[PDB]
This record gives C-alpha cells, structure tokens and sequence, in this order.
RNA sequence: GUAGCAUGCUACGUCAUUCUCCUAAGAAGCUG
RNA sequence: CUCAGCUUCUUAGGAGAAUGACGUAGCAUGCUAC
C-alpha cells in the first residue's frame, strides 16, 4: 500500500496517513444528489467508491482536508482529463492529479482530488433538512470541525431548538461565510465553465465545504463562447440554507468582509433595485429565470412567489430602517400631509401608489380613513422610541408615557368547589385534578408576549419545491368557489368589535361599517386594488383561562383592512366553511355525529391505516413570510375571472403590508413585525390551514425524494419519484397532469383533516414504514428547516389503533362508544378544562351559579360524552353537573319564592338536569 | 386535599390583593403575581404553602386596608 | 288557565254537551250543541292563549329583574366577600405558618416585608408590645411563620439600636413601641 | 282598525245580530243576516289586517329612518374627530426638520422609520434592568441615531420620578424597572 | 225547475295551536 | 379590544307543513214546500 500512497501523495510535500485498509476503498455514507434514468431523489446514498486519505502537519493531527481518490474506467477518465484541463485557470475548482498505477496486473487509472473537506455541501444541506436529534452526527461534526461552536456546547438541553435557546441561530451563523464563499465560487465555476465551453449540471454532492468543485464526469463540450450550467438543482436545495445560517451577512460591511465596520446607507435610500440586481448577478447570476427585484412586474403567482423568495434574502442586507411605508408630502386644501405614497416590502421590493393624489383639494370619509389608518402621521409626529424590551425595531411612541397592562386573576367559584369536594371530586391520588387556572401576569404582560416574534427568522426557502408545493396545495383547494364580492354581499358575524387603531379611539366596527356605505366600501377595495394602505393592529391582550401561563396576544388589526380583506376573501372562505368531506374540517360541527363523520372520512380508504396529528409550537410568530405569502396567494387563484394580475398583485401587497409585516401598536408605541400571520386578519384560520397544508405536502415531497429509489418495489412510486424530481428541478411550468397525480397519490395514501394549526393525517402505515410517504420524522425536519422550530415529543403523537382513534384534536379526544345500536366516535375534553371552566369564571357576576345557568347546560352539554368513559370519575364529572344544575335550579326557585310571592311558571327546564337532553347532541339525526 | 385547595387559596388572594390597588405598585405586583402563578402550576405542596405563606404576608403588610383583628373570626 | 268569564260558558258548554251525551239527543241536535260547544271552547282558548303568553312575559321580566337585582348585589359588596372567603379558606387549610402568621397579625406583629424563603433571608417584623415580643422572642431566637430567625438587628421606635440584655421586664416602658426586628433565616 | 269606518258595518251587523236574535222569530231571515255577520266580520278583519300590516311597516320605515339619521350624525361626529386628530398630529410635526429631509431626498418619498430617528425632537428609552440602563443610557445626556440626547427625566414603572442618583447597582433593586427616560435632543 | 235545510268534497278568507325552515337581536359556552 | 367555526338558551318577525274549528263560492247526493 505504500506504493499506492506514494503516488497519490507524489507531487504533494504534505503526509499522508491511510484511512483504509491498504488501497481499499473506504465506506462513505452520505447524502448525494442523484438522477439517473432509473433513480431520482435528494437521499442518503451508500456509495462506497472513493478512498478517503488525510494530510497531517506538523504536530501530527487530522485537519480537515482529505484526498477523495476513486477509480473510473478508461474512457471516463480520459473524459475527465479533458474537461479539467479546459477548467485549470479557475480557482473555484479541486486541484486534481490524474495518475496510471497497476494494482495487480493492468493500469486502473487512480484518479484523485487534492484538499477537499470530509463532507460536501450535500451532505451540509441534507443534515440541516432532514435533520432529527436521533441521528444527527453530521450536523454536529460540521459544526464542531469549522469552529461555528465548541463541542460541549452539544451537551445543553435543547441546544438544537430555536425556542429553548435563540443562540442555535449564532452558531449557524458561523457557517455562513462558507456558505457565501461557496456560494460566489460556485458562480467562478459556473463563469469559467462558460467561457471554456462546456456543459453540465451543477449538483451540492460534487462541491466540498471550501467551494471546490471536483466532479466532471457529466459534462460535454460545446464551442466555447456558449455553455450553461443548470443550476436549479444546485441553488434550489442550497436554498433555504442561505437563511438559516446568514449566508449574506458580509454584505452589510463595506468590502464585505467580516472586519469592517458596517456600511452607512443614507437614510434617505428606499429604493435598493440596483444593489438587489448587484446581488443577483454576483451569487445567483445563472440563474436561468428573470429576477425582477421589485415584484410588481412579476408576471403570475408562480413568479410573484419566484422573485419574493430572492427579496428575503437580499433584503437581510439593507438596512431595517428603509423598509415599511415611504411618506411623500401631499397638499390637502393648502396644507401640507405626509401621506403613505408606497411601501418598501421586505419580499414585494418597492411598490408604488399607482394614483398618488398629490395637491389634493378636500378629504372625505373614505380619504380620512385611509389617511388615518396608515401609520404615516401617527410615526412622523411621534418622539423617537428606544424601546429595549424587544428585540424587534421600535419605530416610535405616540404618548408621553409608556403604558404598561397587567392580567387579572380570575374570580373563583366557590360554590361550584364546595359541591365538587362535596362529591367526592379533588382529593388525593384522583386522576382527575385541577390543571386550568386563569393566569396572571405583570405589567409586561402584552409586550412580553409581542417579544416573542424573535423567533420569526427571515427564511428563504427552496423555490423549485414550493412552486410545485403550491399546485398540489390548490389541488387540496380546487373544489371550492371564490372570489370578489361587492359590499353588499359581505356578512360578518360581529359589527361590535374593535376597529384597531385609530378607530378604535372613536367606537366599534359598527360605526365604521354603517357609516360609510357600500358606494364606500367598493371605492376602498378599489383603491387597496391599484394602492398600497399600511396599517397599524394593535396587539390586544386576551384573558382566557389556560394551563399555561403565556400571556396569548391577539392582534387587532385594522378596520380599513379588514373590510377590504374580507371583501376580498368572503366567498373563498365560506366556500371552504359550508362543504362538508374536504380535507380542510373548517365549519364542521363536531356534534350530531360530526366527529364520527369527519373520523370516517379521514379512513377514506387507506390501506394500513393508522394515524398520527400535530400542533404547531408557535404558529402565529413563528410562521415564515414566503409560506404567509403563498397562502395568501393560492387563496387569491380564485379571482382568476375577476381581477387582472396588477389588481391581485396590489392585493398581495395590502395583505402583506397590512398583515404579514406591519407596525403594531403594543402599547401605545409602534414596532416592526418581523414577519408571520398576525391572529386577527379575515384569513387567520383559513391560511393557517393553507400553511399546514403546505407543510404536509412538502413533508410527502421530501419523504418520496429523501427514499433511495432502488429498494423501491412498487413500480408505480418508483415512477411517481422519478417524475416527481423532474417536475421539481428540471421542469418549469406547472405540469397539471403530474400534479393531479400526485395530489391523487396522497389523497389516497396520506388523508389528511386540517382545521388551522390542528393536523390528523391517516397515512398508509406500512408505506411510511417504507419510505413512501411523510412519517412524522419528516414533519419534525420540514419543520425545523422550513418554519425554523423544532418540534418536540409534546405537539405529536400516533395512534397505531383506529378503534381508540384520533389521540387529540381541537383538545378533543375521541372514544368509540355503543350508542345508538351502532358504534360511534364521541368527542370527550379534558376533565379538568370542565372543573377549571366551573370553578374560575371572568367576572365577579359568574360565581353566582342561579344567575348563568346556560353555563353549566352548556359545560354539560360538551362534557357529556365523558359519562361513557371507563374512569369512573371521568362520568362523575358530567353527573356532578347534572346535580349542580339542579341545585342551582333549586336555589334559583328559592330566591324567586323568598324575594317574590310568585313561583317560577313553566317547567321545561326539567330536561337540564336529565341525561337525555345531552344524548341528543351527538345522535347523527340532525 | 390541600393540594387542590392551596391554588384555590392563591387564587382568592391574588384576587383580594389585586383589589386592595397592589396593582398600582409594579414592584410589588410582579412579586405577587409571581408567587402566585408559581403556586397555581406547583406538584408539590408544602411549597405551595410557603409561596401561599409569602402572599399572605404580602396582604399582611397592608395593615390599614384589611382588619385582620376583628374579621380574622 | 280558569277564572276568566269565557271559561265558564265554555264549561256550561261542555256540561250541556254532557247531558245532551246522556240523552242522546238527535243528530242535529247533537250537532247544535256541538258547535255551541266549539265556540265557547275557541272563545276561551283564545282568552287563555292571551293570558298564557302575558304569563310568560311577565315572567321573563321578573327574572331578568331578579338577574339584574342579584348582579348588582354581586358586583357591590366584592370587597368585602372576597376578604371573607380568603380568610374562611386560610382557616380550612388550617397550616401552622399561615395560622401562626394570622395570629401574630391579629395582635399587630405583622411584616414589613414580604416573607423570604431561602437561607440568606431578610425578614422584617414589628413588635408593638412586650407581651408579643416576649412570646414570640426568646434570647436570640426568633419564631415566625413556624420558621427560626436569628435576630441581626433590634430597631426602636425613633431608629435607634437597642442592645439585647437592655429589653427586660422592668426596662419595658422605658423603650419606644413598636420595635422592628430584622432577621435572618436559620 | 278600531275607528275604521267599515266598523260601523260591522257594528250594525251584530246590532241586527242583537235584534232579530232577541224575537227569536221569521225563520229563513234569522239564517240569512247570520251568514251576512258572517261577511260583515270577514271583510273588516280582513281590512284590519291590512291596516295593521301598515302600521307594522310605518313603524319599521320610521325605525328605519331613525337608525339611518343616527348612522350619519355618528358618521359626521367621526369625520370630525377624525379631521381633528390629523390637525393635531399635523401640528406636533417639527416641520424644519421634516421639510429638510423631504426636499434632501431624490423624489420626495423617504421611509416612514426615519422620520422619529431624523426629526423627532425627544428620545424615550424604556430600560427593562440597570446593566441596560449604564450600557447604553448612562449619563445625563447620550448617543443614540447620531445625536446629543439631553436626559431629561427618568420615571419609573410606577410613573414615580426618579433622580439620576438613586439609579445604581446597589440600589436597583429598590427601583421599580422598567425606567422611562424621556431625552430631548440637543 | 226555484226557495230553504242536511251529509260529503274542492277552493278561498279567518283564526287555534304543534312542528320545520329561516331573518334579525340578546345571553352564554367550546374550538384554532 | 381581534379573525373565523360550531353549539345551547331567550325574544321578535316571516314563510311553509300538520291537525282542530268558523264563514263564503262551486260540485255530488239526501230532505220540506210548490
Ligand atoms: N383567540 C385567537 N384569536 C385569533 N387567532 C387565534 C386565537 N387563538 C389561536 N389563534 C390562531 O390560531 C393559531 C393557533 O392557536 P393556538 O391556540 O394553538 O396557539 P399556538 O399558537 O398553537 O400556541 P402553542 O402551540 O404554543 O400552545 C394561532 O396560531 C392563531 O393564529
Ligand atoms: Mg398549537
Ligand atoms: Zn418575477
Ligand atoms: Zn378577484
């Protein structure tokens, strides 16, 4: 073996100890991107071809550069010999040694690399994807051999969680200059393969962590002056990474290094299109579609989604300070205004008002409500805020005085305890307790829970997937009916509820509904149509019992947007709210045997059915802003009849300035959203079921992608992953007769049941085993390099019986029971939510049981199914019910004959406190 | 059952706290209100009783509000 | 639904009818009756149906009285009814620190400040009698919330420093009352 | 209706009703005017419906009406208000300023955030601790967005007026964080 | 064949309730 | 102080259906009178 390292280590001063077994090919195990005719997929491949040798300095130790020496045949390596002689003056390239030495009796031409890294930037984007703490040595020996953390810091309690401890996101940071610097010599590579004639596909597992290229076995010459390096396959899965670990962070620093002070952009600069079109042409410059940095010129949904992911990360660069409205000085009857012209977006770029109404002459109803809605004048006349509790720009404060909110309590029930105690209930050792209480917090309550949104990193994320994932996603949507709506045919359920800021200061929704009529309101959804109008929501402070004490901020946004959104969204949503059977169960009563329905529907013929659910950790804030985007698209695929591309694209931009990142006012002060769907828009629960959705299939894609192809036994898959990669990374356009297909394939194979956050899928279990479809693993890692949380043995679970059911769902669990001479599946709550919501009530006026009595009936009527539970005190709750129903019936009796001499008239109120009233609620009649 | 009682307790006290204008007092507040949420999501119940010992004397110290002498019975 | 002047035609209706029953009068006649029955029953059903539906009017607004009467009680004497069920549920639980605390403030020796719980402890109390402080403090022990404090400081009345051997029965009147005791956890 | 003319029709109906049913005599005609009450009743409830019907969508136009006036008094009342707060807030812009950016800028449109952090005349740090408060507050005037900001007043959580002085580390703790600390620019 | 009465039936006006649907208002509960 | 979904209770209004009843018009049959 000492001749063979010899000759490898000839030319080379350096040592070199052998990491085989004397000229044996080393077992390797990584993640190489692969597409063959027969195999396609981005998946852990055991490829076991080249020998792996290291160079050791003085002081003998192994740093991490090792000769990757395989072996090709003749006629591949007199390929190779070619190409790489056409690529020598380029620096992006492995300094390869080409050499002829005979093993036993012929010259198998030992090929070899010099200094490349022990892992390529395939494997760095494999473990940082499909990433699970059960098996994640890879990311840990990346992260511990470039010095991005020492290794002990592997020993901490959640160390990989973005929730546990933000600093995660520091360590990845120091990845980032690899990453960029791979990034750009890549670009050399593609530059100088350009200019030398030759073409091929560029692929992560041919790149190590220095940048090198070292892999031309797939390339052609064409004459040189022409060449093209296909990318998509490269700069796609390379994608999201360039988020996660800040790739562009040496850009904020003039000379865009890491020792420079950052560069001074003059605040006046809103308008970045040059430096946006600088950045692309230096690290995305083959990329082969248009980039258009500003996204009003996009030309459809698929490229207002194409151009928008390369604005989050682009716009990581600029400074935070030049985002959000651009205010212009208007002229209303002389005096001077400072009016929103238009709006900086993080992803959209720069739009502008189409009719800015500059030298105006009067203001109406309409005119006031847009100027006061927009945080134009509420920000330009407002004393600077250095507001240092939050980590979220604070833009400026209204008042003279910050204002600081605190939680009540929560009263108590003391007659509901002293019956429940005196039934036998909260004692020693029961299985039922109380776990619900009504939290209080401090005078950092609001702002606490606004702070929070720091986990709402600016991701990127792989374009050529969710550009596929997004036609599967409407395919879920495809049998709905929406559309725009005239204001006369919009219905909302509360008109007494708060308008947001400003409005709020003058009175409810009502007023600002009623007052302006519907001539009004189509002027303003008109205007949001062709214009941009910021708004301010404020992030209002709910009090709602819990077992838990977070603080659950809601955000009350405003009724200038509201009314368009709702104007613009209505019909699409109550089409999704009144069809019954659809994947999304939004609108679906769960009682008269609604469950049982819907759980049926769910086993809609899956072959090894078993299920499993979840609940997102932090949806609200931790939600990214391109997946916002999306949802907010494919729930805009509607209007393809009545609104042209320019109209939903000013509607894409009221949404994303009105909702996705907007200013609040967190006590009287603004901030900066950082990004995700704010809990108070019209589409809160409707795009939250967009985005889990979205979740599930790009789950499925990476799941069927991520499988090796070749144990593969069901032809029909095998083709399905074969075409599934083409129409991700080598197609273009959206390719309907592959995606029904697909949608078909998980439809059948992966049912799902979607109402927001809450997600109980039925896959095909002994596929999922296999590899086939989206396990739970898949999720866990869609998740964590998507939505950048990490989710934790407390959000999911499976249920490998369907008897038992579902293990919970809106806090639902579920129980088949024998009712009705037919088995059926009824929805029990948690006991102690029942005794919590008994025992603690909001106001003072609830712990008088004989004065809400509705209460109760109704605490009855949800905890009823809990009498057929085997615990015995499970139905001892509903009865104990039932018997303080009826004392309070008595006591309110009492009262009536003692402060009055009239008895109470009427007695249908018998059925109360009978179990037979409570039964009917779940019999399938009505 | 003093376990399920002691929050119960807590609860009734923050509330009579909250009422006495503690409120008004963000210091002290943040004290009370901690003690008591650590009271409400506590398994065990002699720290229960300290931290209920800890809010009890918060209400003590308010002497001139609340009697103590005469409808302490 | 009696006692209307339309229920006692209809019941003399009903009688008449009765009688005509028992003498099995003619077809006609039969229907004659009949039908001088059917009016005075819809007379007095329809009298009964008006007083029915005033019935439950009426009902209605005394019980949405009755919720406004009981909500205003409720909301008025808040205070007090919260104080009564804290001190009724200290008294339930009946611990020993809670009970000894309760006592010690029943005759003034509350706390100044909030009871720490760690052993670098701070505790402040005041001591506004001689018969308190001796049975509460013995030599330089300190009992309190059915914990041992050892005292670090004796402050008087007027903040002066009161050296231990100097508190003794005789010497009682001589000091300022109340004395303020700070303590630490032992 | 009640005083409805055809009433009187009515009335003279049962009036004959009370006559020829009172002799009790000539037969057919007693059959006939019977039948004849019969068609005075009909018709007149007949009209009285119609005539309540009326009264039912009177009251519901006046109603209707009514609502409409207040919604657009309400809605005035607002657009006033409205007008007011703009003019209020119009006036508290520090207009030197402000037009020196807007006229330095390329086209006349800058970014909503710079306008507190280039025109704002009074700076208001809320600090969460004290390590905060001398990292990046300290002193009786500061830096912050390229500016000389004059500590003005620093108040506490409870709006309580704190002095430069008792803000130390020894003494954080006996101070109610956070502070706001209103500078004023230079 | 006309007048009157009786039984039945079809239609319309009138009411008596019961049920269903829904238009709106109020109170409350649960779900993300 | 939010955005939607479902459920219970209460009040008012409208329509329809079911059964009970009155009145009128028409048809079948029966009866008194000429
Ligand atoms: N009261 C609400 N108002 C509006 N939206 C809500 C409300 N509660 C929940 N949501 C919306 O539903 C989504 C999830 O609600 P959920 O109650 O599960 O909170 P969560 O954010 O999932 O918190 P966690 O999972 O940590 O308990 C939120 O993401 C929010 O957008
Ligand atoms: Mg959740
Ligand atoms: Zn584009
Ligand atoms: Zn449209």
């Amino acid at each position: 073996a000492q001749s063979f390292l010899n000759r490898v280590c000839g030319v080379s001063a350096a040592r070199l100890t052998p990491c085989g077994t004397g000229t044996s090919t080393d077992v390797v195990y990584r993640a190489f991107d692969i597409y063959n005719d027969k195999v396609a997929g981005f998946a852990k491949f055991l490829k076991t071809n080249c020998c792996r040798f290291q160079e050791k300095d003085e002081d003998d130790n192994l740093i991490d550069s090792y000769f990757v020496v395989k072996r090709h045949t003749f006629s591949n390596y007199q390929h190779e010999e070619t190409i790489y002689n056409l690529l020598k003056d380029c620096p992006a390239v492995a300094k390869h040694d080409f050499f002829k030495f005979r093993i036993d009796g012929d010259m198998v031409p030992h090929i070899s690399r010099q200094r490349l890294t022990k892992y390529t930037m395939a494997d760095l984007v494999y473990a940082l994807r499909h990433f699970d703490e059960g098996n994640c040595d890879t990311l840990k020996e990346i992260l511990v051999t470039y010095n991005c953390c020492d290794d002990d810091y592997f020993n901490k309690k959640d160390w990989y969680d973005f929730v546990e401890n933000p600093d995660i996101l520091r360590v990845y940071a120091n990845l980032g200059e690899r990453v960029r610097q791979a990034l750009l010599k890549t670009v050399q590579f593609c530059d100088a393969m350009r200019n030398a004639g030759i073409v091929g596909v560029l692929t992560l597992d041919n790149q190590d962590l220095n940048g090198n290229w070292y892999d031309f076995g797939d390339f052609i010459q064409t004459t040189p002056g022409s060449g093209v390096p296909v990318v998509d396959s490269y700069y796609s899965l390379l994608m999201p990474i360039l988020t996660l670990t800040r790739a562009l962070t040496a850009e904020s620093h003039v000379d865009t290094d890491l020792t420079k002070p950052y560069i001074k952009w003059d605040l006046l600069k809103y308008d970045f299109t040059e430096e946006r079109l600088k950045l692309f042409d230096r690290y995305f410059k083959y990329w082969d579609q248009t980039y258009h940095p500003n996204c009003v010129n996009c030309l459809d949904d698929r490229c207002i989604l194409h151009c928008a992911n390369f604005n989050v990360l682009f716009s990581t660069v600029f400074p935070p300070t030049s985002f959000g409205p651009l205010v212009r000085k208007i002229f209303v009857d002389g005096v001077p205004f400072v009016v929103s012209t238009g709006y900086h977006f993080r992803e959209l770029g720069v739009v502008h008002n189409q009719d800015v109404n500059l030298h105006s002459s009067r203001l109406s109803f309409k005119e006031l409500l847009v100027y006061a809605a927009d945080p134009a004048m509420h920000a330009a006349s407002g004393n600077l805020l250095l507001d240092k509790r939050t980590t979220c720009f604070s833009v400026a404060a209204l008042t003279n005085n910050v204002a600081f909110q605190t939680v009540k309590p929560g009263n108590f029930n003391k007659d509901f305890y002293d019956f429940a105690v005196s039934k036998g209930f909260f004692k020693e050792g029961s299985s039922v307790e109380l776990k619900h209480f009504f939290f209080a917090q401090d005078g950092n309550a609001a702002i606490s829970d606004y702070d929070y949104y720091r986990y709402n990193l600016p991701t990127m994320c792989d374009i050529r997937q969710l550009l596929f994932v997004v036609e599967v996603v409407d395919k879920y949507f495809d049998c709905y009916d929406g559309g725009c709506i005239n204001a006369n045919q919009v219905i909302v359920n509360n008109l007494d509820k708060s308008a947001g800021f400003p409005f709020n200061k003058w009175g409810k929704a009502r007023l600002y509904y009623d007052s302006m009529s519907y001539e009004d309101q189509d002027a303003l959804f008109a205007y949001t149509k062709r214009n941009v109008i910021p708004t301010i929501t404020q992030m209002n402070l709910k009090y709602a019992i819990s077992a838990k004490n977070r603080a659950r901020t809601v955000a009350g946004v405003s009724i200038c947007s509201t009314m368009t959104n709702r104007q613009f969204h209505q019909k699409l949503l109550k089409s999704i709210a009144a069809t019954r059977g659809a994947t999304v169960v939004i609108g679906t009563s769960k009682f008269y045997g609604g469950w049982h329905n819907m759980l049926k529907t769910v086993y809609s013929d899956v072959e090894n059915p078993h299920l499993m659910g979840w609940d997102y950790p932090k949806c609200d804030r931790a939600m990214p802003n391109m997946l916002r985007i999306m949802a907010s698209l494919v729930l805009a695929r509607k209007h393809t009849t009545c609104c042209s591309l320019s109209h939903r694209f000013y509607r894409l931009a009221n949404e994303c300035a009105q909702v996705l990142s907007e200013m609040v006012m967190c006590g009287g002060s603004l901030y900066v959203k950082p990004g995700g769907t704010s809990s108070g828009d019209a589409t809160t629960a409707y795009a939250n079921s967009v985005f889990n959705i979205c979740q599930a299939v790009t789950a499925n894609v990476n799941a069927l992608l991520s499988t090796d192809g070749n144990k593969i036994a069901d032809k029909y898959v095998r083709n399905l992953q074969h075409r599934l990669y083409e129409c991700l990374y080598r197609n273009r356009d959206v390719d309907t007769d592959f995606v029904n297909e697909f949608y078909a394939y998980l439809r059948k194979h992966f049912s799902m049941m979607i109402l927001s956050d809450d997600a109980v899928v039925c896959f095909n279990s002994t596929y999922a085993s296999q590899g086939l479809v989206a396990s739970i693993k898949n999720f866990k890692s869609v998740l964590y390099y998507q939505n950048n949380v990490f989710m934790s043995e407390a959000k999911c679970w499976t249920e490998t019986d369907l008897t038992k059911g579902p293990h919970e769902f809106c806090s639902q669990h579920t129980m088949l029971v024998k009712q009705g001479d037919d088995y059926v599946y009824l929805p029990y709550p948690d006991p102690s939510r029942i005794l919590g919501a008994g025992c603690f009530v909001d106001d003072i006026v609830k712990t008088d049981g004989t004065l809400m009595i509705e209460r109760f009936v109704s605490l009855a009527i949800d905890a009823y199914p809990l009498t057929k539970h085997p615990n015995q005190e499970y139905a001892d709750v509903f009865h104990l019910y039932l018997q303080y129903i009826r004392k309070l019936h008595d006591e309110l009796t009492g009262h009536m004959l003692d402060m009055y001499s009239v008895m109470l008239t009427n007695d249908n109120t018998s059925r109360y406190w009978e179990p037979e009233f409570y039964e009917a609620m779940y019999t399938p009649h009505t | 059952s003093k376990m399920s009682d002691v929050k119960c307790t807590s609860v009734v006290l923050l509330s009579v706290l909250q009422q006495l204008r503690v409120e008004s007092s963000s210091k002290l507040w943040a004290q009370c209100v901690q003690l008591h949420n650590d009271i409400l999501l506590a398994k065990d119940t002699t720290e229960a009783f300290e931290k209920m010992v800890s809010l009890l004397s918060v209400l003590l110290s308010m002497q001139g509000a609340v009697d103590i002498n005469k409808l302490c019975e | 639904f009696s006692s209307l002047p339309s229920y006692a035609a209809f019941a003399t209706a009903q009688e008449a009818y009765e009688q005509a029953v028992a003498n099995g009068d003619s077809e006609v006649v039969l229907k004659k009756l009949k039908k001088s029955l059917n009016v005075a029953k819809s007379e007095f059903d329809r009298d009964a149906a008006m007083q029915r539906k005033l019935e439950k009017m009426a009902d209605q607004a005394m019980t949405q009285m009755y919720k406004q009467a009981r909500s205003e009680d409720k909301r008025a004497k808040v205070t007090s009814a919260m104080q009564t069920m804290l001190f009724t549920m200290l008294r339930k639980l009946d611990n020993d620190a809670l009970n000894n605390i309760i006592n010690n403030a029943r005759d003034g020796c509350v706390p100044l400040n909030i009871i720490p719980l760690t052993t670098a402890a701070k505790l402040m109390v005041v001591i506004p009698d001689y018969n308190t402080y001796k049975n509460t403090c013995d030599g330089t022990t300190f009992t309190y919330a059915s914990a041992l404090w050892e005292i670090q400081q004796v402050v008087d009345a007027d903040s002066k420093i009161v050296q231990l051997s100097e508190i003794s029965m005789d010497n009682s009147p001589n000091l300022a009352w109340p004395l303020i005791v700070t303590a630490l956890r032992a």
